[PDB]
């Protein structure tokens, strides 16, 4: 009456009619305690802890019925998908699931339920949950806001089953639909498969762009740092893609040093001798190499 | 020593006791209500878009009318002109949020302290 | 839960060092105060023990 | 008579009181030291025990100081002490 | 009194409360209103408060606080002054309240102003100061002033200032019914000076050519309920030397003429 | 609301209102002598049920109820007690939102340093003499 | 001295800062006037 | 749910003269003046168009938290942490009744719209029901285990509602003083309420958090999300304009049918002022809606006004039916 809504109160109170054995007094507290408390995660844990002493398997599932009412957070959707796991139904783990997903859209949840239909469903079911993952944050967020954990987790399950075909469309999709700044970590993996199962080709094109994109962020960051700029250099003329290579070196000499000190002049002019040496050696432009020098 | 203490958990007010009417409390004063009478206002409503009229009306009003819209005895001495620049205090009263700091604090202590 | 009572009944007891206190909830309170504020007093202290210097 | 040498005895039980009694209660520290005044417990703490006394050798940047200040406010020594960063009674000697 | 301090306390405590994020354990919150005490005694004694650690939004809560209360004090302090020089009021313990009130208002500005002389230097321009030294040299210069020396060993008129110095701070004691300590010291230090003379003479000039570091005095207010005005408390033995030198300075100036006649009062 | 709605709500709570007022003023103002002149009787018609035993039908009853001519000289009969209040009407439930998750870095932004007083030491504790010029900033203070 | 800005400083310029530290009115003036009647003549209320 | 545009508002006048936080306010229903009441002990009456102090009333002895300005009487009433509620004879500027009673400081005063019925809340845990005339306290609505710190009375039931620093609202069958209901969905302490003047909704205001309500049966509505600041005052218009008003000085600017927050800004310190000063501790608008009065913990009141070159395309609403999951 003083404390009505103290949760160190109510857990004296449940223990000691639990200590002396008076169990219906014990749950009848249990009862009035997860009213009065509904959102106090330590009563209702409390509480299926009980049940499951007592072994009354299915009073734990009516606790953790009602407790998914109040829609509780992802530790007890957890708690009571494994209750069933440890129990052995995982249909009714799998129901659990499909509630959980509704209650927490978020890929944390979908990558759980994957995970589960991994080791206890069918590949069929694996992929209808990726599936359903990709979709169902399609259609609320918005489709650039489907994540890379989702892209990369079903291209690493589909590489598991040696769908090699299957992952690599799944990478490709994604780094193609997604931006480069939440696709990141999508492309190292993208990178580190073509590695392990690509063909040579397919290894120095992946390794290119993520090469590419790096360089284009040190220079974003610094946009004078020279050596950074002649390894791009080298990484555009190994790439053999002309146009790029000569946008490169225009942005390169656009890069105008401001400090007039030779020391600096030193890799600036020496910058505009590998332009003239890729356009008299590689793009064989005379008169382009030609303008270089003037 | 707990004697003396702080208030953690102050007194809560308690429904009336009931009982026969003995002891006299409360005598009777001012057993009339007083209402607003014809031009008294109060009970006088125009309107939410009307009362607006009529408030932007008298701010401009006031607005308006602030702004107008219808060898010499003192050269034997060392020191000289101390006193200009002084006289012409008094612009505007700034109101100081500090109250030990205030115009009206340092007046006191001036007037008080000596 | 009665047995780390008990434990930390007995490291309590022990006492090393210098006495700064004169009874139990002082030296519960000194050990608090130690464990609050020695990141801003170890100057001070230094100064205590050596004798001088700010 | 309520003075003389401070001792060993009279500054560690000054200490003690200080620490049971805080700074703002020298009468109940005196009443500790009853050989000394509140007046002299106080000034005991503020001239020698106080924990921000540096009593090693002064620096030759502390010397400079010292004379420059003294040289512009000049037997202001009250003044002086806190910008030098030693005592008044230090600065002087 | 009481009232106000019942509802300052509620009002820290619902805001501190209503401040901190659910799940912090809030046991401790009457150790913020201990903070709040404490700081607002370090207000009255003018001692800036700065507890290392405390977190900023309880910090903001206690100053705003803190802050209201001194108004409130502040506002009381000025009416009951206004009723004191009315003579609206003769209530001696709301007499004695003031001047405390006011004792530690005042000490709280002249702090300011020592400060604010520190920051912002001298008042007196060099210029000014150069303009006052020089009219003062040149008129001493043109009543031909004798500098005062300082006294000799055998000075002949020692003894009879000295005794008059005595006289004046035996006199200070005169209507004295119950002594404190350094009421007692002092009188004790006075008939010492009395039955040897010669050695507190030497121990006043030995004080006049080497201390210039001094002891701590001691201020209070005294009330004359139109104005209070400050009193100081000098050591004793300082007395001594500053009675002494008191009518040494007095008599050489009569003896040599500094001050002219418009100087009031005359004896 | 509507207006009709709002009148009939006006004169159901102005009559309970009414009611206490007149309860409270006599209460706060006692009438002088507490006799009624108008001392008239209540009739009630009175159907019993059976009896404590008995479960044969008996007559119906005519009450007839007047209120006691009571002394106008005497005080009141029975001293009051002090009885402490009873427990509140049963607690709903609490219905929060999901509760804010928090970290070990937010514990610690609101943990709250002990006080160590200047003055004040009502325990008498010994306190060791950092602590007790930790809070001073007088050690901080610079002069320029 | 000065140690804090001034209002105009603190609130911009359209913003009209006042400093109002005496009434406008006295005490003895009420807020709501009341009615007064003003007979200075003992005329009858109808027609005798 | 589309929000309906409303020009931003912006400070007009800065109004000084209190020597105390400006905790009390109310505006006469006339529109001529303001009552505002202060910490120091005081209540002001200002000229509303002008901003201008006519008139000074002492008669409290603490801080003036509750005043309300009678439609159909000529009273003020003033409640305050003295312990004491106090009626004003407005036709003689002086106190004529007390309603005394509770136990400690009361924070909030209103009238009832159509009884002649005070209704205050204090420290005590308590909302006292006083009859006008007899000073009668005729219901002490008791339920609360904290401060009742804010109160509002309707003209149909619930008739009262109180809001209260144990986190908790009620809302009371007046007649026979009793809770209709209790809505405990608040965290922290509610220190602010107010209805709806043309539907029959309200709203609460706890730390944080703006909920609104249907009445009856207090169902609840939407909550204004992202003031995240304790709310000293709720206000609203009848062009569903809402007022949040927050202790470290921060105002928020919602349409009260969508939730939408159309505004978001600080007030500023008078000169002078702690950083720890800045604070909305009081707010109403006045009789039309086109004034927003503040009153400040830098003793200030503030008068805000709509925008007028405002438009819904300099200022678009940057509202899009949003996707997420609110975990409710």
């Amino acid at each position: 009456d003083v404390h009505p809504n103290n949760t160190q109160l109510w857990i004296r109170y449940i223990e000691a009619e639990l200590k002396n054995r008076n169990i219906n007094h014990a749950r009848n507290l249990l009862d009035r305690a997860v009213t009065r408390l509904p959102r106090v995660s330590k009563l209702w844990y409390k509480y299926v802890y009980v049940m499951e002493m007592l072994g009354d398997i299915p009073g734990t599932r009516q606790v953790f019925d009602r407790w998914m009412k109040w829609e509780p957070d992802e530790d007890a959707w957890n708690a009571y998908i494994k209750l069933e796991k440890r129990y052995g139904e995982y249909e009714r783990a799998r129901q659990i699931f499909a509630a959980y997903t509704q209650v927490h859209p978020e890929p944390r949840t979908w990558l759980k339920w994957a995970k589960f239909e991994e080791e206890f469903g069918t590949a069929d079911m694996v992929r209808d949950v990726f599936q359903s993952a990709i979709q169902y944050i399609a259609e609320t967020l918005g489709d650039d806001a489907v994540d890379e954990r989702l892209f990369i987790a079903f291209a690493r399950f589909e590489t598991r089953q040696k769908e090699y075909e299957r992952a690599r469309a799944i990478y490709k999709f994604g780094l193609d639909n997604l931006p480069r700044s939440r696709s990141m970590q999508l492309h190292a993996q993208y990178t580190t498969f073509e590695k392990q199962f690509g063909d040579k080709e397919g290894v120095e094109d992946v390794v290119l762009t993520k090469r590419r994109r790096l360089y284009e962020e040190q220079v974003k960051e610094n946009p004078k740092n020279y050596d950074v700029w002649f390894d791009f250099a080298r990484l555009e003329e190994m790439g053999g893609d002309p146009d790029r290579v000569r946008e490169v070196y225009e942005r390169a000499i656009a890069q105008v040093p401001p400090t007039q000190e030779k020391r600096h002049w030193r890799r600036y002019i020496f910058l505009f001798l590998f332009y003239a040496i890729w356009e008299e050696k590689d793009a064989k432009n005379i008169e382009r190499a030609r303008a270089i020098y003037d | 020593t707990t004697a003396h203490r702080p208030t953690f958990d102050p007194a809560r007010g308690k429904e009336a006791l009931r009982g026969p009417a003995y002891h006299q409390r409360l005598l009777p004063a001012y057993t009339t209500l007083k209402f607003r009478q014809p031009g008294q206002g109060g009970a006088a409503d125009k309107s939410t878009r009307d009362l607006r009229a009529e408030l932007e009306a008298a701010e401009a009003a006031h607005y308006a009318k602030l702004k107008g819209a219808p060898r010499r005895w003192d050269e034997d001495v060392v020191f000289k002109n101390q006193a200009r620049g002084t006289e012409d205090k008094g612009k505007r009263k700034e109101f100081v949020n500090d109250l030990l700091r205030s115009d009206f604090h340092k007046r006191f202590m001036s007037k008080y302290v000596r | 839960s009665l047995k780390r009572r008990r434990e930390k009944l007995a490291k309590s007891g022990e006492e090393h060092g210098d006495v700064t206190y004169i009874n139990e909830k002082n030296k519960q309170f000194n050990a608090k105060l130690a464990r609050f504020y020695n990141k801003y007093t170890a100057e001070i202290r230094d100064s205590f023990e050596r004798g001088t210097m700010v | 008579v309520k003075g003389g040498v401070w001792t060993n005895i009279e500054d560690e039980i000054l200490k003690a009181a200080v620490s049971k009694y805080g700074l703002n209660q020298w009468a109940r520290v005196s009443s500790l030291l009853a050989r000394k005044t509140p007046k002299q417990c106080k000034a005991r703490w503020n001239e020698w025990l106080d924990p921000s006394i540096k009593k090693i050798e002064w620096s030759r940047e502390e010397d400079e100081k010292l004379l420059h200040l003294a040289k512009l406010m000049p037997t202001q020594w009250r003044t002086i002490a806190p910008i030098v960063g030693r005592t008044a009674n230090q600065c002087l000697e | 009194e009481s009232h106000f301090d019942l509802e300052l306390r509620a009002s820290v405590m619902a805001d501190l409360m209503d401040m901190m994020p659910e799940g912090i354990k809030q046991s401790k919150v009457n150790t913020v209103l201990q903070h709040l005490s404490e700081a607002w005694r370090c207000w009255k004694s003018n001692i800036p408060w700065k507890v290392p650690g405390l977190p900023a939004p309880i910090e903001n809560i206690i100053l705003r606080y803190v802050k209201a209360k001194a108004d409130w004090w502040i506002s009381v302090a000025h009416y009951n002054r206004e009723r004191i020089r009315r003579g609206a009021t003769v209530d001696k313990t709301v007499a004695k309240k003031n001047v405390g009130r006011l004792t530690r208002l005042w000490l709280k500005a002249e702090q300011e102003r020592q400060h604010n002389h520190m920051k912002d230097g001298p008042y007196v321009s060099s210029e000014e100061a150069v303009a006052i030294y020089t009219t003062t040299v040149h008129w001493l210069e043109a009543r031909k002033f004798s500098p005062i020396p300082f006294p000799s060993v055998s000075y002949k008129h020692d003894t009879k200032i000295l005794i008059l110095a005595l006289e004046r701070l035996r006199e200070a004691y005169s209507t004295k019914g119950r002594l404190n300590q350094s009421q007692r010291e002092e009188l004790a230090l006075i008939e010492q000076a009395y039955d040897s003379p010669g050695t507190t003479l030497e121990r006043i000039k030995r004080f006049l050519l080497t201390q210039r570091a001094f002891k701590e005095v001691g201020i209070d207010m005294n009330d004359n309920y139109s104005t209070i005005n400050p009193v100081y408390d000098v050591e004793p033995i300082e007395k001594i030397s500053d009675a002494y030198l008191d009518q040494y300075l007095w008599y050489q100036a009569d003896q040599r003429h500094l001050f002219p006649n418009w100087v009031k009062p005359s004896d | 609301p509507s207006k009709e709605e709002v009148e009939a709500t006006a004169e159901r709570t102005k009559n309970a209102l009414a009611a206490l007022v007149s309860g409270a003023l006599a209460a706060q103002k006692p009438k002088n002598v507490q006799v009624n002149t108008k001392r008239e009787a209540t009739f009630v018609k009175y159907t019993p049920s059976a009896q404590m035993g008995n479960n044969t039908k008996k007559q119906e009853r005519i009450i007839k109820i007047v209120e006691r001519q009571r002394d106008p000289m005497e005080p009141p009969k029975f001293k009051h007690k002090k009885i402490p209040r009873g427990p509140p009407s049963p607690p709903p439930p609490v219905m929060h939102s999901p509760p804010r998750k928090l970290t070990a870095e937010d514990q610690e932004a609101w943990r709250i340093p002990p006080p160590v007083s200047m003055w004040k030491n009502p325990k008498g504790f010994t306190i060791p003499l950092d602590k007790r010029l930790a809070a001073d900033g007088r050690q901080l203070q610079e002069v320029q | 001295k000065q140690y804090y800005p001034t209002a105009a400083q603190v609130f911009g310029e359209g913003v009209e800062t006042l400093v109002q530290e005496e009434d406008a009115q006295p005490l003895t003036q009420p807020i709501i006037a009341p009615v007064e009647q003003k007979k200075f003549s003992i005329q009858e209320a109808d027609l005798p | 749910p589309r929000p309906d545009w409303h020009p931003p508002w912006k400070l007009m006048r800065v109004i000084s003269g209190h020597l105390g936080w400006v905790r009390a306010l109310a505006v006469e229903p006339n529109n001529q003046w303001f009552a505002s009441g202060a910490g120091d002990r005081t209540i002001k009456i200002w000229d509303l168009a002008s901003g201008q102090l006519r008139l000074t009333l002492t008669g409290h002895i603490s801080t003036v938290r509750g005043l309300a300005v009678s439609p159909r009487h000529p009273y003020m009433f003033s409640c305050g942490e003295d312990k004491m509620v106090k009626c004003w004879d407005l036709e003689t500027n002086k106190v004529i009744r007390h309603y005394h009673g509770h136990l400690s400081g009361v924070y909030t005063l209103k009238l009832h719209p159509t009884l002649d019925v005070l209704v205050t809340g204090g420290r005590d845990g308590v909302a006292r029901v006083w009859d006008m005339r007899t000073r009668s306290n005729v219901h002490v609505l008791s339920g609360h285990t904290g401060t009742v710190a804010d109160l509002v009375c309707q003209e149909a039931d619930p008739q009262v509602i109180t809001g209260s620093l144990d986190s908790t609202v009620r809302m009371w069958d007046l007649a026979a003083g009793k809770t209709m209901g209790v809505l405990t969905h608040h965290k922290k302490g509610v220190r602010a309420l107010v209805t709806h003047p043309t539907e029959f909704t309200f709203a609460t205001a706890s730390t944080g958090s703006i909920k609104q309500w249907k009445c009856p049966e207090g169902a609840f509505m939407q909550n204004f999300e992202g003031h995240n600041a304790i709310i000293n005052t709720l206000a609203v218009n009848d062009q569903n304009v809402l007022f949040s008003g927050g202790d470290n000085g921060s105002m928020s600017f919602w349409d009260w049918k969508s939730g939408y927050r159309f505004q978001s800004l600080d007030t500023t310190a008078q000169p002078g002022s702690l950083d720890a000063e800045l604070g909305i501790m009081s707010s109403t608008f006045d009789m039309s809606g086109a004034r927003l009065i503040t009153g400040e913990a830098d003793k200030t009141i503030k008068i805000w006004k709509e925008d007028t070159t405002a438009t819904p395309e300099t200022h678009p609403i940057e509202w899009k039916p949003s996707l997420v999951r609110r975990k409710y």
